[PDB]
């Protein structure tokens, strides 16, 4: 878990 | 039941390897919504992995909340099985979220660490998602 985003 | 909150499933993908394109896992309904894992090569270098939710709709209405807890399973050991977690509201602008840099590349192919064999590596996702909104009215 560091920093999730979109693709 | 599809209405059920929660949920845990896998998809492997085979010639890992040779990974060039993004690829989907069949939908998983939670909330009685489709749930899909993303997976796709980033910059080789790293391991894309995401958790998308109705993509395929057009409706522009819905939203669900969503934690999940993205996995890459090590066939050898699950204790080392590499795992981040993720909460995020999904909805058609934002559909998918995780990341692009799960996990190097050059780990997750490599024979001697557990996590492939035959060419394939399975992921997994365990998701709790709340109520959606604008879906059944």
């Amino acid at each position: 878990g560091a920093r999730a985003h979109s693709s | 039941t599809s209405w059920r909150s929660e949920a845990t499933f896998q998809f492997t993908v085979e010639r890992f390897s040779r990974l060039s394109e993004s690829v989907l896992s069949p939908p998983c309904f939670v909330r009685n919504l489709p749930w899909k894992i993303m997976v796709m090569p980033r910059f080789q270098k790293s391991v894309g992995f995401f958790l998308q939710c109705n993509a395929e709709s057009d409706s522009t209405s819905w939203s669900c909340h969503a934690q999940a807890v993205l996995k890459i399973i090590n066939y050898r050991d699950d204790e080392k099985s590499f795992s981040r977690r993720i909460s995020h509201l999904f909805f058609h602008k934002e559909n998918d979220w995780g990341f692009s840099n799960f996990m190097a590349w050059s780990e997750v192919t490599d024979p001697e660490k557990g996590f492939i064999d035959d060419d394939k590596v399975t992921f997994e996702v365990f998701v709790q998602a709340d109520a959606p909104h604008g879906v059944a009215w």
